[PDB]
């Protein structure tokens, strides 16, 4: 019985109610809105195109000295080569992703200063050799290096004193003390994976290395092993393992391995075709028929069960090192290590949290620890108390989020 | 032209060799999403539509 | 610089009476005349003043030197004082000579660099390449929304303004403790409760650079680019000052990671490790706080959620008895019911009804009123919204297995 | 389109009209029947509000519009047999048939007459018949007749009438909602006649029912921030509320005297004839209120003191402005209620962060201007406080690491230290008073001054205690005199001691600088007329050479001595002193701006603002002449930083945006003090860190860096917030560390920040009335236009010890008997609710509920719940009075 809404009912419909300024109303907000626009559009984004040094530090020069510069200093191109026709003045070089060419060697330029390999200063038009260019040093592979120190002693890194030894075993002993090696003869084991629930300091002893590695501790930034065009990722890995062996006792760390390396198969699309052969260069690199050196590698991941076998077997990774989750003297560490800094009352028993915190993590003790001020933030406080404590560890762990078994369940005396 | 109208994501005719903005070529993209703006309308209406 | 580059909105103070009424009238007149003095002051100040002898001629002769399209090239190793190597975008590395404008300091490798088109030479540096797939997911016009207007979630709302806004408010009351104030919730709950809500809430009151993502935009198709979007969206969140980054529909890239035999299936565990990586790997990360919003927390891959990349999960249940009653209040507001409407009943009845559902109730209701031709709501009109609103939905147990 | 059942409506109200033509030939009756009949069913069908689209109505406007257009003249016949009928049968479909071309007929459709007993319709509907529709063309009507016509025709009476009946029936129809609307009727109608109207409206509806009186004030309040640009509104918006808060409500007058201090506090018309005449309040709330009356007493010991009657003890009680005592409360409960009160290390605030010690690893340095802000801190950060002093305790060495203007400023830190001490102060400042020393003697008296601004103690030791050193011709003797006599009577208004202190102005003998403290003075003492130094002043300019005022530069600050006087003060004598300011150079305009300024404090207007916003600029920058179009923005805080905190939102868009990214490179890019002004209350990371910061390490202008760090200051006057601090302190370094004027600047205020247990609003405790004497901020900021050897450089550097004219913070709880009250209370946020159907929580939730004595920040709330025997007043003004009630009986 629905009839519908007649064009007259419409209209008194949209007057027959309180309005007696709101016709005014609407106009007024829509005059707002139009005039926002004009503001706006009148104020633009301006002052943006940046990129001027201040033409008054070096204003002087900041002139006719430029145009100097252009005109002469023909912009040159870069290029290899690949030989140098002894007594012979032909070379010849490929660019890079033009074309190859045979080139002559400009008069400026002695012949002994150019050899085969280096970079050269091809110029346009005729492809004549002008000033050499050093070898190049990838942007990617160089922004990779530590260059710092983080902030994260061993100290701080509680509950486990097993792991701290095994990962100093090979990670600072064999390059700061080689006498301990040879008086045995033991090879110094390489290649440290570290495992773990998801949470558990892994990453905090890596971080811990770098504050004492005393050399470089290259940090691969996995998602930068993979780019688009093929082979781009087995060039990353062979430029970083070159740049590796140029220095003394350097140590990279391929933090969650897991993104690059995975069991290879060729059912779906092939596998990542591209992703396991920069897995493959990877495993050729640590073992193969070109003894790697003074390099050594500490990769972590939360799962091990899938890397590649290839990769998993020893040589590659020597010493692996279960980070199980803390026991009770490592959990009362952890609540000393993350509480050193709080306002928190004197009389507060450390070893009884513990206990309240069974199959917890270190992630878990910190998120603990705070959250635990955070109540007494929230009543007003400044020194919190054992209380809040125990009320932050029920709040955070053990029940977290979810309690279920609580209406009459009491089975477990 | 003036700035004002183009903004971020929309396409424009540059001049050859001096490439000088010249046009708000409208064209937004739409690679064949663009295809699914019925045109030839159908033929139905609720006359034969009954119940 | 880090500049703190805010919404770049709130240009409405915000009415203070939303019942129509003269003094409604008078305040928008009120903002009328403050954003016509504004345009008027600054149309005539920019007309007047007559600094005519303007261009600073010197920029002028700057701009000549740099010719016309000037091309976009990533700066590379770095030769000499003035010499450096440049790579265009067809990845050719020209050998150009750096020009006395440019500020030997500021052009790094790997920064993009302006060059001359005709005699490749670095004119100027450029501090702006944003993907401009990633400068698309920031908030310049702030959704319209305050925390009075949700209702019902004090607990859940207390939690999140604890680390999306008090942190940066009295940060004093933190530090005088010392703990590290808490960084990235995580917002799960059943649909239709909230989340999206409290979302837009905090983005109001921002005082921040809210960025907002999708949980699926971030996938691509091009192998690393998923895991290279990521990168630039926490990098230009720590660029930008304070800012809180919204990943919703986390379920997307989320599921628990597996023993794959596809490759999408592994691009996207690429892209969550990027995500993890960067959240809490060796690194640090500055004030970007990172609120998470799912409809499945079991889903989602131990590691994403843990206690020090996402603290404070938020429970958004199902309302319960006394919220359902504030949200009526709150979403029947500005409507003229009458006076046997009392909303104090509709509630109980079904143990399931979420706040989109008491939404759609008072809007099918309003438009069950427009139906016998009257704008005054009536309890026949919204006795007969439950049976058009609320249905198609499951139910459970056959009755006599319990009582 | 046929629509069975519903066939008949445009059926039989078809045939009527058709019916209407004929009449008298074959149907006579006819007409009285058909109207009749049509009337009963018109009504019927409009005045239950079961549908809102009307079925008849809907039916008729298609084709009954040209029957009845040509039907109503066709008649003529002037009967209520017929005409009046029709007339109301034609009105009726006035709303919903006439479009907007209907200006010209809206009246005469129905205006012309009211058929019988038109109030019929008013009857039965509830609120919306067409009693809203009347009301809106009614207003519509007095505006078109105003605008040209004002002397209008007979109509008057009529829509009087109409009104009256429609502001006192159809407001309250059913007790709906209804009743926000009479005002806007009551307004856009009458508003020249509104106290009349109101008169007939109020004579029964508003006490028919004394509830609803509080809608109506609520209405009011919130929108007596909101008038036309003269306040000859706002204004009436204030003499209209008094009759509401008086007998018509509560007897306790409270915001009655509230609002009746609004309107530039109009002693005469409303409060000199209630004090004397209730004398029924004195168990009532009538003590609270004059102790909380920290505005006037000027006109109430004027009073009280001839009269010696009212109370048997004059001496006792607070007898209006004795509140010297909220020294006694205030250092009580601040020792006790704050159980944290003690000595303040600068050293360790200094240098919290270790690393800022990497490097240098020492080389200490005592420079002259770093002591100088050490001294400055020292002299703020204790203010009332005598008893905490670690760099002070040593003063006779102490106060000798500095210029002779570095330590007369901590002589005047130590008089402030002891701020309101009547006399307690006298035991420390003799010990260095008898040092034979100028500057001594000279800082001594400014303190001395300054410390009797508070009382206007019986012993008045002002007059008393610096007039002798007045009359005297020692530059710096005499200047400490004056300006320590104006800092003591600024607020009182004591003319004899004008009077007495003026011919130091009128007279040659003092120093250009020394006429200008007495102008700062006087003005800080004067609020009303003072004519004689009006005189003196414009005298002065006429004979202030050309040549004297170009190089005159610590000589400005005459413009106060008309401004504080006639602080905000309508056209009537501004016109008059502006025109009479005429006589000068580029300089009078100059006045000219300050003196508007001055004059419009808080007065939200657009067209003086406007004007002046656009002129100034628009007739300086171009020539060589210029340094005006600065002070116009900057004082655009001024008449408009209490836009009820609504229009402060936008003044600061147009600020930033203009004044800085767009504005004048040098002189008008120093809209700093605009901010600070406009929100001195603590802002985290909303609207000024970015806008100060981008600013801060702006080195491209070492004046706009000193300003606009200044502003840092300004905005935490006593909030002691620590963000700011992560810039107070982060400042040395990363752009400004050491660059001697700027980073002792820094320091010299953002350590004045954290002032603890103060407050430097403006507004007083209802968050919407201004203070008098409050307005003395205008001197540290207008004095801080350049602050170039006018501050920064210390010339005169005194002002910033004369604008500690500076209210408390603290929310006590006592009646009158002492602070034996320690009761729950619970302040929060301040959400208003002026319009709401349910008596719903102003605020989302309890929040805190602290039982010591609230130091209420800036919107705080109502105090502790479960009705534990609640106040009277019912203002929460810092100094409310809780009375005994019936409470758990
Ligand atoms: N045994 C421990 N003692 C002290 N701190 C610990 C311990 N275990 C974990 N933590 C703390 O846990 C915090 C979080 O660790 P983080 O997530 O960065 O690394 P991880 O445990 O190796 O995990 P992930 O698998 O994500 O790499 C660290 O800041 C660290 O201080
Ligand atoms: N408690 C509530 N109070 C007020 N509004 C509510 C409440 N619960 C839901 N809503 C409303 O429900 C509407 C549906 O969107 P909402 O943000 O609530 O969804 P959501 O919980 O984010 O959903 P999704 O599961 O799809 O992410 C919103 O407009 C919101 O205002
Ligand atoms: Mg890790
Ligand atoms: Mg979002």
């Amino acid at each position: 019985p629905i009839r519908a809404l007649d064009e007259g009912d419409i209209a008194l419909l949209k007057t027959y109610g309180q309005s007696t300024y709101s016709r005014q109303i609407k106009q007024v907000e829509d005059d707002i809105q139009q005039l926002l626009k004009k503001i706006n559009e009148l104020t633009g984004i301006k002052e943006s195109d940046t990129g001027l040094a201040p033409p008054a530090l070096w204003d002087l020069a900041a002139d006719k000295q430029t145009l100097q510069s252009e005109q002469p200093l023909q912009v040159a191109r870069c290029t290899k080569i690949i030989n140098a026709d002894s007594e012979d003045p032909k070379y010849i070089i490929n660019v890079k992703q033009f074309a190859k060419f045979v080139v002559d060697l400009s008069d400026q330029v002695a012949p002994t200063d150019i050899e085969e390999g280096m970079r050269v200063g091809v110029d346009r038009n005729k492809y004549q050799i002008h000033i050499p260019l050093p070898p190049k040093i990838d942007p990617t592979v160089t922004m990779m290096q530590v260059e710092e120190k983080p902030d994260v002693t061993y100290s701080d890194v509680g509950g486990c004193k097993e792991q701290i030894e095994k990962l100093r075993e090979v990670v600072e002993t064999p390059l700061l003390h080689p006498e301990r090696f040879v008086n045995l003869g033991i090879e110094p084991p390489k290649g440290v994976l570290l495992f773990g629930p998801p949470g558990t300091g892994k990453t905090l002893c890596a971080r811990a290395v770098a504050n004492r590695t005393d050399a470089c501790f290259i940090r691969v930034i996995g998602s930068e092993l993979v780019q688009k065009y093929v082979g781009e990722g087995a060039r990353m890995v062979r430029e970083l393992f070159e740049m590796a062996r140029t220095k003394k006792a350097c140590l990279i760390f391929f933090d969650e391995i897991d993104a690059i390396g995975g069991a290879r198969f060729d059912d779906g699309a092939g596998g990542d075709n591209e992703v396991q052969r920069t897995m493959l260069e990877l495993i050729n690199q640590l073992d193969g028929f070109d003894p790697r050196g003074n390099i050594k590698v500490l990769m972590a991941t939360n799962r091990p069960d899938t890397l590649d076998p290839a990769l998993m077997r020893p040589g590659r990774l020597d010493r692996k090192i279960e980070f199980s989750l803390p026991d009770l003297e490592g959990r009362t560490h952890i609540f000393k290590i993350h509480a050193r800094s709080m306002s928190v009352e004197r009389d507060i028993r450390f070893e009884l949290l513990a206990r309240l915190c069974p199959n917890s993590t270190g992630a878990e003790i910190r998120s603990v620890c705070t959250e635990a001020g955070m109540f007494a933030i929230r009543a007003r406080r400044k020194i919190a108390t054992e209380k809040d404590f125990l009320e932050a560890v029920n709040k955070v762990i053990k029940s977290y989020a979810k309690f279920s078994a609580t209406p009459r369940y009491m089975t477990y005396n | 032209i003036d700035i004002n109208d183009v903004t971020p994501n929309c396409r424009v005719a540059l001049r050859n060799d001096s490439y000088t903005l010249h046009k708000i070529l409208p064209n937004k993209v739409d690679p064949l999403v663009s295809l699914m703006m019925v045109e030839k309308v159908p033929d139905s209406t609720y006359e034969m539509i009954g119940g | 610089k880090k500049t703190k580059g805010p919404d770049a909105a709130s240009k409405l103070p915000l009415v203070t009476p939303h019942t129509q009424c003269r003094l409604k009238l008078l305040k928008l007149e009120r903002i009328k005349d403050y954003l016509l003095m504004e345009e008027e002051f600054i149309r005539n100040q920019e007309q007047m003043k007559p600094l005519e002898e303007k261009q600073e001629e010197e920029r002028s002769k700057v701009d000549d030197l740099r010719g016309t399209p000037m091309s976009v090239g990533t700066l590379e190793e770095i030769i000499d004082d003035n010499h450096a190597i440049v790579s265009t975008s067809v990845g050719s590395e020209h050998y150009v000579s750096i020009l006395s404008f440019v500020d030997k300091d500021l052009l790094e490798p790997g920064c993009s660099v302006l060059l001359n088109h005709k005699v490749h030479a670095v004119i100027g540096v450029l501090m702006d390449d944003t993907d401009p797939l990633v400068t698309v997911m920031k908030v310049e016009k702030a959704p319209q929304e305050t925390y009075a207007d949700i209702g019902g979630l004090d607990n859940q709302i207390q939690e999140i303004k604890e680390s999306v806004e008090l942190p940066l408010t009295h940060p004093e009351y933190y530090e005088e403790m010392g703990i590290k104030p808490p960084k990235g919730v995580i917002l799960y709950g059943p649909p239709g409760t909230g989340k999206t809500l409290l979302a837009k809430a905090v983005a109001n009151q921002t005082s921040a650079t809210f960025l907002r993502v999708v949980g699926s935009e971030l996938i691509q198709k091009y192998l690393g680019d998923g895991p290279k979007l990521v990168r630039e969206l926490f990098r230009v969140a720590e660029e930008h000052a304070p800012s809180i980054v919204f990943i919703d529909e986390i379920d997307a890239i989320g599921t628990k990671r597996y023993d794959s035999n596809s490759g999408g299936e592994r691009e996207i565990q690429r892209t969550m490790l990027e995500l993890l990586n960067q959240l809490d790997g060796f690194d640090s990360r500055g004030d970007v706080k990172v609120i998470m919003a799912t409809n499945r927390i079991e889903t989602l891959d131990p590691a994403l959620i843990r206690p020090g990349r996402i603290d404070r999960k938020i429970e958004f249940p199902l309302p319960d008895e006394k919220t359902k009653k504030r949200i009526f209040q709150i979403h029947t507001s500005r409507m003229t019911l009458a006076d046997d409407v009392t909303l104090d009943d509709l509630i109980m009845a079904k143990d399931d009804l979420s706040g989109a559902d008491i939404k759609a109730i008072c809007t099918e209701a309003g438009l069950m009123a427009l139906r016998e031709r009257r704008m005054k709501v009536t309890n026949e009109d919204f006795k007969k919204s439950k049976e058009n609103v609320l249905y198609k939905k499951q139910e459970g147990t056959p009755e006599g297995l319990y009582l | 389109m046929e629509e069975g059942g519903r066939d008949k409506a445009p059926v039989q109200p078809q045939q009527s009209p058709a019916a209407a033509p004929g009449g008298t030939d074959e149907k006579p009756s006819g007409k009285e029947r058909r109207d009749a009949g049509d009337k009963d069913k018109e009504q019927e069908l409009s005045e239950e509000d079961k549908q809102l689209q009307d079925e008849l109505e809907m039916l008729v406007e298609r084709l009954g519009e040209k029957d009845t257009s040509l039907y109503r003249p066709a008649l003529e016949e002037l009967r209520r047999q017929i005409r009046s009928s029709t007339t109301s049968m034609t009105s009726v479909p006035k709303p919903l048939k006439f479009l907007r071309p209907h200006y010209g007929k809206l009246k005469e459709i129905y205006e012309n007459m009211a058929p019988g007993e038109n109030k019929r319709f008013a009857a039965d509907i509830i609120s919306v018949l067409a009693m809203t529709m009347s009301g809106e063309r009614e207003c519509l009507k007095y505006r078109l007749v105003g605008s040209q016509e004002e002397l209008a025709s007979w109509g008057h009476e009529y829509v009087r009438h109409l009104a009256g009946e429609v502001a006192k029936e159809w407001q309250e129809l059913d007790d709906a909602e209804k009743v926000q609307r009479e005002p806007l009727l009551t307004l856009v109608k009458e508003i020249v006649p509104y106290n009349m109207a109101h008169n007939a409206e109020h004579e029964a509806c508003d006490l028919l029912m004394e509830i609803e009186q509080v809608d109506m004030l609520e209405k009011d309040i919130d929108e007596n921030a909101y008038a036309k640009v003269c306040l000859y509104l706002t204004s009436c918006v204030n003499y209209v509320p008094e009759p509401e808060n008086s007998a018509l409500l509560r007897c306790a007058l409270g915001v009655f005297r509230k609002f009746s201090r609004f309107p530039e506090a109009l002693r005469l018309a409303l409060m000199l004839n209630d004090m004397e005449l209730v004398e029924d309040i004195f168990t009532s709330c009538k003590d609270v209120v004059v102790q909380k009356q920290m505005a006037f007493m000027l006109g109430r010991h004027g009073v009280f003191l001839e009269l010696s009657e009212d109370v048997e003890e004059y001496e006792d009680l607070t007898e209006i402005m004795s509140n010297v005592q909220l020294n006694s409360n205030f250092l009580a409960l601040a020792r006790e209620l704050d159980i944290m009160e003690p000595k303040v290390p600068d050293d360790i605030y200094k240098t919290h962060l270790e690393n800022n010690r990497f490097g240098g690893s020492g080389s200490q340095v005592d420079s002259a201007r770093m002591n100088l802000a050490s001294s400055f801190v020292n002299g703020f950060v204790n203010a009332a406080f005598g008893q905490d002093k670690l760099l002070t305790d040593d003063g006779n060495k102490w106060l000798y690491k500095n210029k002779d203007h570095g330590m007369l400023s901590a002589a005047a830190s130590l008089g402030m230290i002891l701020l309101w001490d009547v006399d307690g102060g006298l035991t420390q400042i003799d010990k260095y008073l008898y040092s034979s020393e100028d500057y001594i003697k000279s800082g001594a008296l400014l303190a001395c001054g300054i410390v009797n601004s508070g009382v206007r103690n019986e012993c008045d030791p002002a007059l008393a205690l610096l007039s002798d050193y007045v009359l005297h011709n020692s530059n710096t003797m005499r200047l400490g005199s004056i300006f320590g006599l104006g800092l003591a009577y600024a607020g009182s208004n004591r003319e004899d001691v004008l009077t007495l202190l003026l011919p130091v102005m009128g007279d040659s003998k003092s120093s250009m600088e020394v006429a200008g403290v007495t102008a700062l003075a006087c003005g800080m003492i004067a609020v009303g007329s003072c004519n004689g130094d009006v005189t003196s002043t414009i005298l002065q300019t006429i004979m202030e050479k050309s040549e004297t005022e170009l190089k005159d530069t610590y000589a400005r600050w005459l413009p106060l001595g008309l401004g504080l006087n006639h602080l905000g003060k309508g056209e009537a004598i501004e016109a008059i002193l502006a025109a009479l300011e005429v006589v000068s150079e580029p300089f009078r305009s100059f006045a000219n701006t300050l003196v508007d300024v001055c004059a419009y404090a808080g007065s939200g207007n657009v067209l003086k603002v406007q004007q002046l916003l656009h002129i100034c600029s628009e007739h300086f920058d171009s020539k060589e002449k210029e340094e005006d179009k600065d002070k116009k923005e900057k004082k655009d805080k001024d008449k408009k930083e209490a836009p009820a905190d609504m229009g402060a939102h936008q003044g600061v868009a147009v600020l930033g945006i203009a004044l800085i990214a767009m504005g004048e490179e040098i002189g008008a890019e120093m809209a700093l003090r605009t901010f600070g002004h406009l929100l001195r209350y603590g802002e985290p990371t909303l609207r000024r860190a970015v806008p100060l910061a981008l600013a801060l390490i702006s080195v491209s202008n070492p004046r706009l860096n000193i300003l606009d760090t200044l502003s840092k200051f300004s905005h935490d006057a006593d909030p002691e917030v620590s963000y700011n601090s992560i810039f107070a302190m982060g400042m040395v370094g990363s752009g400004t560390n050491n660059a001697r004027l700027a980073a002792m600047l820094r320091q010299l205020a953002q350590y004045h920040a954290k002032d603890p247990n103060n407050l430097f609003m403006v507004r007083l405790a209802q968050g919407l009335t201004h203070l008098g004497k409050g307005t003395l901020t205008l001197c540290p900021y207008h004095s801080d236009r350049q602050l170039m050897s006018q501050v920064a450089v210390a010339g005169l550097l005194t002002v910033l010890v004369s604008f500690l004219d500076v209210r408390n913070i603290i929310l006590g709880k006592s009646h009158y008997v002492l602070y034996g009250l320690v009761a729950a209370m619970q302040p929060r946020m301040l959400v208003t609710f002026d319009e709401e159907l349910r008596p719903l929580p102003v605020s989302v939730r309890v929040g805190q509920a602290v039982d010591v004595v609230g130091q209420a920040g800036k919107p705080k709330t109502i105090t502790g719940f479960q009705t534990h025997t609640t106040p009277v007043l019912l203002a929460h003004g810092e100094r409310a009075e809780l009375a005994t009630e019936e409470f758990l009986p």
